[PDB]
């Protein structure tokens, strides 16, 4: 009888998803990630920057 | 605006495996209509169609050295109403695409040539003043230039005011 | 003077209907279909039939 | 925002008797009822030959009735008729069964009842079979109506034209033979 | 006066051919119009007698009856709202075997076999078509194959 | 009558195990994502390494908008606006492109936005407003254990699983995006970021295809 928005409440949306705790909790709209980097290239830099 | 590379490579048949592929600087205002300008620049050039084709690479280049002041020579085909025709300006800007959108504008100003239109064929940074053609760009090349900004303006965010304004600086 | 001819609206107007298929249907009309085959295709099922019934035995 | 379709169509069914019959809408009423609580297929067509008016629900004749207990494995199935049962003197021999139907006729009615048989109303055939155990439902003939002769009347499409009377001098010349010009 | 003759307007469309006029190649009335067959309809200029009426080159339809010369086609031509069935009486030499079956039919013995063949090693089929897909990603050597700076041609004259 | 308390101890019971179950779901396609968007990451960097233009994949998914208001549009692309199923103005869909729905965008190229979206675009969409086709019918997805009774035949028990199945573009495409219902985003908050809708991604207009630019704008729209 009230359309909620699981973006909204958070309870809505935990009661979709139960995933979502984790995904809060853990935050994952995060995760560091990665890493020592390698590598940049030898032509792709020399056609790009022509 | 931006300046997209864009590479693309035909598409592969059977026969005629790895294609020779081919890049453009497109100035483009983003992803979408790069990919556009570099189908529309090769099928002048090509048998090629974005259909019977595709790109291989977006990569939006940026100004090596954006906080320093360049003479940059564009050749341009623009299209009028008669007749199409060549040009070749400077544009004393500080970046490729700073000077290729303040181009438009220009062509747009005086020869009221809209973006679709206008080509650009190249541009080019000039190492030497001398190769610098254009008067209007020299002006600035001037050993030990100094100017003042005659006749300044204030900008009063109220609608009246009582000092009685002044131009001095 | 009055204007003579069109098919403006004329399809629009079609397409109100449906435009319905013909419908088909299995066994169609053998109505048309050559008179000597006609003929023998009823013996045909005149035979077949008969079949029918000695295979229910 | 563009329509597909018609909005607001209709049914195009009777969902309920246009009949005002207070007496049927007692028999709608449990039928339904039934339709819907049994989810029997069975009281859902019932309840639909229910609503059909007089034309659509031709008289099924005793005769007729005879004919679907003759079938293979249904001599001994309670007939449920939506409709009038009409006796019919063609048949002789009418089997010792149980009918349901609408409305019998004294003719049928009693001739059922002669063989040792059973005239029921829709009721008593809920009572008996609420979900339909070995009913077996007959429809009388809708396309032999003397109307529908008439109806989808042309060239040349081999049907009746609506006229009063009668034979020749009514509809018999020009376009209906080669001989007066053609035909049709 | 305006005019409508049977033949009107055919000028290009029964007009034999180029360097195909005259006889008739012998395969033409070879072929086994057996009924049921799809088949579409090219007049042929040449054989006047059951040529078919200008509407129905192109059309193609199916065959509801055969004799001696001619096959029955049943084409069901739209007409004002409500498509009509329409049974010609065309000889041989108008019509031709409609390939669209013919690949079907081919389609379908092929569908026995990816069938017949995965049910006896491990059932897993996928067998309708399917439409050409997104391109899947790839990597595209630049080895032997560095990209040509391209560039938008000045207008010269021609 | 008796006993139905019970039922409740019962039913709640198959409802912590079903929870589970939709958790690890969840917990794995999370995972599929952030690998198969790492995964092409990576393909474009160590390709970049070796001289080597990697080339992204087409995209799978389109998600066409419509933009043009119903009635002045020509009949064939009217047909096709009806095949999508965008009859309103400023509704959505997700088409799953092909060669045979990339003709039919070909249509009504100036009637719709549509570009290629993303988790998180497909999300926001569906949680928002996001419904079902239940029984004819545009009944909301409200709770997941309500898509699961109707598309529980194609596997999909849950919201997000379906969300899944649309993004990904699973097998069961057809059925997931025929049972959500259209989509019927407002207009965008923003605005469309130009002066006039009607023209096209070369020359300012918000029509036709927009590659990536669709995630930007359905999220305002949404």
């Amino acid at each position: 009888v009230q359309k909620k928005n699981p973006l909204k409440n958070k309870q809505v949306l935990l009661r979709l998803n139960p995933y979502a705790k984790v995904f809060a909790a853990e935050k994952l709209g995060s995760k560091k990630v990665d890493q020592a980097k390698i590598k940049p290239s030898a032509t792709a830099l020399e056609t790009l920057k022509h | 605006f931006k300046e997209y590379q864009v590479i693309g490579r035909r598409l592969p048949t059977e026969s005629v495996p790895e294609p020779k592929l081919f890049r453009m600087r497109i100035f483009a205002p983003n992803d979408v209509v790069a990919k556009s300008r570099y189908w529309y620049f090769l099928q002048k050039l090509h048998k090629v169609k974005k259909a019977s084709g595709e790109i291989v690479s977006l990569n939006v280049i940026s100004e090596a050295h954006p906080t320093t002041v360049k003479n940059f020579g564009v050749w341009v085909r623009y299209d009028s109403r008669s007749g199409t025709h060549n040009m070749y300006k400077e544009i004393r800007d500080v970046t490729r695409v700073g000077a290729v959108e303040s181009l438009y504008q220009d062509m747009a100003a005086r020869h009221r040539a809209r973006f679709r239109s206008i080509h650009i064929l190249k541009v080019v940074e000039l190492e030497k003043t001398a190769d610098v053609k254009r008067q209007y760009v020299k002006q600035f090349l001037t050993k030990d230039l100094k100017f003042p900004l005659p006749h300044r303006v204030q900008k009063s965010t109220k609608v009246f005011a009582y000092k009685r304004p002044t131009t001095f600086y | 003077k009055s204007k003579n001819h069109t098919a403006h609206n004329q399809t629009k107007k079609a397409h109100r209907n449906g435009i319905k298929k013909p419908k088909t249907y299995k066994y169609p009309s053998l109505k048309g279909v050559d008179a000597k085959f006609r003929r023998n295709h009823r013996f045909a099922l005149h035979g077949t039939a008969k079949a029918l019934a000695a295979k229910r035995a | 925002i563009d329509h597909t379709s018609k909005q607001h169509k209709r049914s195009s069914h009777r969902t309920a008797p246009k009949s005002d019959n207070v007496y049927l809408k007692l028999l709608v009423k449990l039928y339904a009822f039934l339709a819907r609580r049994t989810d029997a297929p069975f009281n859902k067509v019932i309840l639909k030959s229910l609503f059909l008016s007089k034309i659509n629900r031709p008289p099924v004749s005793v005769s007729r009735i005879s004919r679907a207990l003759k079938q293979e494995g249904a001599a001994q199935k309670t007939i449920v008729v939506v409709g009038t049962v009409t006796d019919d003197n063609r048949i002789f021999e009418f089997p010792k069964t149980t009918v349901a139907a609408l409305r019998f006729t004294a003719g049928a009615k009693a001739k059922i009842l002669k063989a040792g048989g059973e005239a029921i109303t829709l009721d008593q055939l809920a009572v008996r079979a609420p979900k339909g155990q070995n009913t077996l439902i007959v429809r009388g003939p809708r396309a032999s109506r003397e109307a529908a002769r008439h109806f989808g009347f042309g060239p040349h499409k081999g049907k009746a034209p609506r006229i009063q009377s009668t034979g020749r001098k009514f509809e018999r010349a020009r376009g209906r033979r080669r001989s007066r010009a053609f035909k049709v | 006066g305006k005019s409508h003759g049977y033949r009107s307007r055919t000028r290009y469309m029964f007009q034999r051919d180029f360097r195909k006029h005259g006889a008739i190649a012998l395969s033409t009335y070879m072929k086994v119009y057996k009924v049921g067959d799809i088949v579409d309809i090219k007049a042929n200029g040449s054989i006047h007698k059951g040529m078919p009426h200008k509407f129905y080159q192109g059309k193609t339809g199916v065959v509801y009856n055969v004799t001696k010369s001619s096959v029955g086609i049943i084409i069901n031509k739209m007409v004002g709202n409500r498509y009509l069935e329409k049974r010609l009486n065309l000889r041989v030499e108008h019509i031709k075997h409609s390939k669209c079956r013919q690949e079907f039919l081919e389609r379908v013995k092929s569908n026995a076999a990816k069938k017949a063949e995965a049910k006896a090693q491990g059932v897993a089929v996928q067998l309708k078509r399917q439409p050409a897909q997104p391109k899947e990603s790839r990597v595209v050597s630049t080895e032997g194959n560095v990209p040509q700076t391209l560039a938008p041609v000045p207008y010269e004259t021609f | 009558q008796k006993t139905a308390e019970q039922v409740a101890a019962e039913r709640v019971a198959r409802k912590a195990e079903k929870r589970a179950a939709i958790l690890e779901r969840n917990a794995a396609y999370q995972k599929e994502y952030e690998t198969a968007e790492r995964a092409v990451i990576d393909a474009k960097r160590e390709a970049k390494a070796n001289s080597s233009y990697y080339v992204s994949a087409e995209a799978k998914l389109v998600f066409v908008v419509r933009i043009k208001g119903i009635n002045k549009i020509p009949p064939k692309p009217r047909k096709v606006l009806q095949l999508l199923r965008l009859n309103q103005i400023n509704s959505g869909t997700f088409v799953k492109v092909t060669k045979a729905t990339s003709e039919l965008l070909k249509l009504i190229e100036p009637y719709v936005a549509y570009g290629y979206p993303s988790y998180s675009t497909v999300r926001q969409l569906v949680y928002k407003r996001g419904y079902g086709k239940i029984n004819k019918q545009r009944i909301p997805l409200s709770d997941n254990s309500i898509v699961e009774a109707n598309l529980g035949n194609y596997g999909i028990l849950s919201v997000d699983d379906l969300i899944h199945e649309i993004v990904t573009v699973g097998p069961h495409f057809k059925q997931a995006n025929n049972f959500l219902w259209p989509f019927k985003l407002s207009n965008p908050s923003g605005g469309w970021g130009v002066p006039r809708k009607f023209k096209h991604f070369i020359q300012g207009g918000s029509f036709g295809n927009r590659e990536e630019f669709i995630n930007k704008l359905v999220k305002s729209m949404n």
